[PDB]
RNA sequence: AUCCUUAUGCACGGGAAAUACGCAUAUCAGUGAGGAUUCGUCCGAGAUUGUGUUUUUGCUGGUUUAAUUAUAA
């Protein structure tokens, strides 16, 4: 009953024990892969930049949490 | 195709076809001497060596004289082309310089020479003055780094500008009597309409038609240009008269250009830039032995400076005493003065060597240094990038074009060499004061073989690039006040060379209109609206869709003053704010549409990441971010 | 594109030649290569097989 | 001229195996090797010895950013 937003939404991936009793969300199938492909990529990218640059990344305790971060009736 | 491949080797590493050099021409012609000219032309050649024209000039000369009318010169570009304007001038200078009384007359005629570069008007501005200087004239530059005031283009007659800053000074309202006085228009490498600075020599060449008409007295317009098929087609954009027109084939080219190809068939990057790279090595053995100085193009700067080493480390590997074998004390004496005293981006050891390279990023010393010690010889190899071809007359015996895929910012995409580099790479060649041919070759991928086959017979137009520039050029016109209506934007576009481009191909360039409208009136005036609503979007021009009544903006304005593109305009439009401060004003600058071809470069990020450090202005951006190194490059 | 190939009761997608299916998995090879890309800001050709 | 049988060579297509395929200035062997039998007989080409490699022979593929230049002074 949760949303997340002529367009179709669909049922996002969610394990049947973990799930339970929780909150579900519909999202967009495009809008899905969409993100996903968004985020991962910024990841490709960083890591042919680090890689081929050999630059040594800041990151550590605060930057990996915040990556550890990362109604409709009908 | 048949006549142009006469022999094929197959190589284990490629398969290369060997293009012979091109025929000599028929002569149904007399050579002109200089001794038939009047009085004062006889100093036009003052050193004449042979006393008599090239093959292409005399015809044109005599024609030129006797006939006062647009002229077209495609040609091979020999050196042909320089004599042949300075006698122009010479021409324009007698019709307001009387043979009887000797004082020239100073205030009557004006001259103008398109050269797209900055170094070529440079070098063109030094023969002038030579072959000028007997009448008293004034030959100086009027663009870029030039720096000529208000008064000194009035104190001058024969300038030499490049074609924005032309653009930018014929465009201004104060001046026109200047461009009035301009009788002689003389354009340059017109083949450049189909890259996008071309679209300012067409707009250039609109405005000399169209925009003047009060006092109403069109100037000599004389097109310079390597061989290019549409000529015809070229001519009636400008007006040309059917005799004015010149097509000279290679044919008559000083030094005949044997094309060689090498396909490459690898497919993987590893392996196949080190096929290229043994490719290369074979060659320069061919050819050094012979006495042959080469010089090797590439793609990127980066891969010059690995290129050469390579070249060191393989080629010394073989034989590192032949490619200085002779005059070894002074060779060391040279080298280290020149290597060892201006340069430092650690290509001391390359000059060392005696294979050398040329690249923007190169200081402008050192530029200089690398030029003069592979005129002199000492350098048997010259790694380089496209500046080369683009920029500098230098010839030498042998070329190598490494590569295909070019990187632009356009497309942000791989593409492949356009054939307009190509064909100015292969220009600069065996030198046709000295040698007697050139060897032409080219590093490719076998699969577009084929294509640069035919793109290198020259059988592509001038592509007309005017979509793009449109709109900023309709709103400098619209600046100048010369349209008040949609009627007076179309009959100005009909003197726009992307007009007659569509009237011979419509659907190339698509035009839906096709069968209707011969003249393609409603195709400019579709075309006029689109700019209109852009433009009106921008507050550049105002503009009604059912009444159709035209005025220019101050924006307008301003972007036709500082040659603003359209985009930049925009972009300053909002990105600019009322509670903007200064660390967003270098931003916005930054964000300016003419740095979209800069990019962060990895051998630039070390002094990078030490100027953004200690930086004064901060950056909300990052090292990765071109925009980033703009400003700091600004505060810098 | 073409209404003289005609899906037919039967089918689902339409009746083509070979060639003609040769063309349009071209065509649709450069809706995917293109808007990977576009979405991602990724340059079409410097892309490994 | 067509059609068919056997043997051999080259080969498209389809399988199975590599505890399997070979080598010998070496010993024998249709002038009888090696077996079988219902005890009358019957089958008829390898056997020994040494050795090479044998979870393997050759070859490949993938993965681990060009140049140029524009202001009003």
């Amino acid at each position: 009953s949760y949303n997340i937003e002529d367009t179709i939404l669909t049922l996002k991936e969610s394990s049947i024990f973990d799930d339970t009793d929780s909150t579900e969300v519909l999202e967009n199938v495009k809008a899905a892969e969409e993100n996903a492909d968004r985020e991962k990529l910024r990841l490709r990218q960083m890591n042919k930049d680090r890689r081929q640059k050999k630059k040594i990344l800041n990151v550590s305790s605060l930057d990996i949490e915040e990556e550890e971060e990362g109604l409709i009736i009908g | 195709s048949l006549p142009e491949g006469s022999f094929k080797r197959v190589k284990p590493q490629y398969d290369e076809i060997h293009i012979p050099a091109p025929s000599k021409p028929v002569i149904d012609y007399e050579l002109k001497e200089i001794t038939s000219l009047p009085d004062w032309c006889q100093e036009a050649f003052p050193s004449s060596e042979t006393t008599s024209l090239n093959p292409i000039q005399s015809k044109v000369f005599h024609a030129a004289f006797e006939g006062d009318s647009n002229m077209l010169i495609c040609a091979p570009t020999g050196s042909g082309k320089t004599n042949i304007a300075l006698l122009t001038v010479l021409k324009a200078l007698s019709h307001h310089y009387n043979p009887k009384t000797k004082k020239l007359n100073l205030s009557a005629f004006k001259i103008v020479y398109i050269a797209p570069l900055k170094a070529l008007v440079q070098e063109q501005v030094r023969e002038f003055q030579r072959r000028l200087a007997f009448l008293g004239i004034k030959v100086a530059e009027l663009t870029g780094d030039s720096r000529l005031s208000r008064k000194q283009i009035d104190e001058t007659q024969v300038l030499v500008s490049t074609p924005e800053k032309w653009d930018i000074t014929t465009r201004n309202s104060n001046n026109l009597a200047i461009v009035e006085l301009v009788r002689l228009l003389i354009i340059d490498e017109i083949h450049l309409l189909h890259d996008d600075r071309g679209p300012v020599l067409e707009s250039i060449v609109a405005r000399t038609f169209w925009a003047s008409k009060y006092g109403q007295e069109y100037p000599r317009i004389i097109g310079l240009s390597a061989t290019l098929p549409n000529y015809e087609d070229v001519g009636r954009f400008l007006r040309v008269p059917k005799e004015g027109l010149f097509y000279f084939d290679s044919s008559f080219r000083p030094c005949p250009l044997s094309q060689q190809f090498c396909g490459i068939k690898e497919r993987n990057s590893l392996k196949k830039l080190k096929a290229m790279n043994d490719a290369c090595y074979e060659k320069v053995l061919e050819s050094i032995n012979e006495g042959n100085q080469i010089i090797v193009f590439v793609h990127s700067r980066k891969e010059t400076s690995r290129t050469a080493t390579w070249l060191k480390n393989k080629f010394a590997e073989e034989n590192i005493t032949h490619k200085l074998t002779k005059n070894d004390a002074g060779s060391k004496q040279i080298l280290k003065t020149e290597a060892a005293n201006v340069l430092d981006p650690s290509l001391r050891k390359l000059i060392e060597s005696g294979i050398g390279t040329h690249h923007a990023g190169l200081t402008r010393s050192d530029r200089s240094l690398s030029e003069d010690l592979f005129a002199d010889g000492l350098l048997q190899v010259l790694v380089c990038t496209a500046t080369l071809a683009w920029g500098v007359n230098l010839p030498a015996h042998t070329v190598i074009i490494k590569g295909t895929d070019v990187y632009s910012p356009e497309k942000g995409s791989w593409e492949q060499l356009s054939p307009q580099d190509v064909l100015q790479m292969l220009g600069r060649a065996g030198r046709p004061r000295y040698d007697t041919f050139g060897e032409g070759i080219i590093i490719t991928d076998q699969s577009n073989v084929q294509y640069y086959l035919s793109v290198l017979n020259q059988q592509l137009p001038i592509e007309s690039q005017f979509v793009s520039k449109l709109v900023d050029n309709l709103n400098a016109e619209v600046v100048a006040g010369n349209i008040k209506c949609r009627n007076d934007a179309v009959n100005w576009l009909a003197y726009t060379y992307l007009y007659v481009r569509m009237l011979a191909s419509p659907m190339l360039y698509k035009v839906p209109d096709i069968s209707s409208d011969g003249q393609l009136k409603k195709f400019r005036e579709s075309l006029v609206h689109s700019a209109l609503c852009i433009l009106k979007e921008q507050e550049l021009v105002l503009y009604d869709a059912e009444n159709d009544v035209i005025e220019a903006t101050d924006l307008g304005n301003i972007a036709s003053s500082f040659y603003i593109n359209h985009a930049s305009m925009d972009v300053y439009n909002r990105e600019l704010d009322e509670h903007t401060t200064q660390i967003d004003l270098f931003r916005i600058f930054s964000m300016s549409e003419e740095f979209k071809y800069v990019s962060v470069r990895y051998e630039e990020k070390r002094e990078l990441k030490q100027l953004l450090e200690k930086a004064p202005i901060p950056i909300r951006e990052d090292i990765d971010d071109p925009l980033a190194k703009v400003n700091v490059l600004l505060q810098s | 594109s073409d209404p003289t190939i005609t899906i037919k009761s039967y089918h689902l997608w339409p009746s083509f030649t070979d060639e003609q299916w040769i063309t349009i998995e071209s065509q649709m090879r450069d809706l995917i290569l293109t808007e990977y890309g576009r979405k991602y800001n990724v340059n079409i050709s410097a892309l490994t097989q």
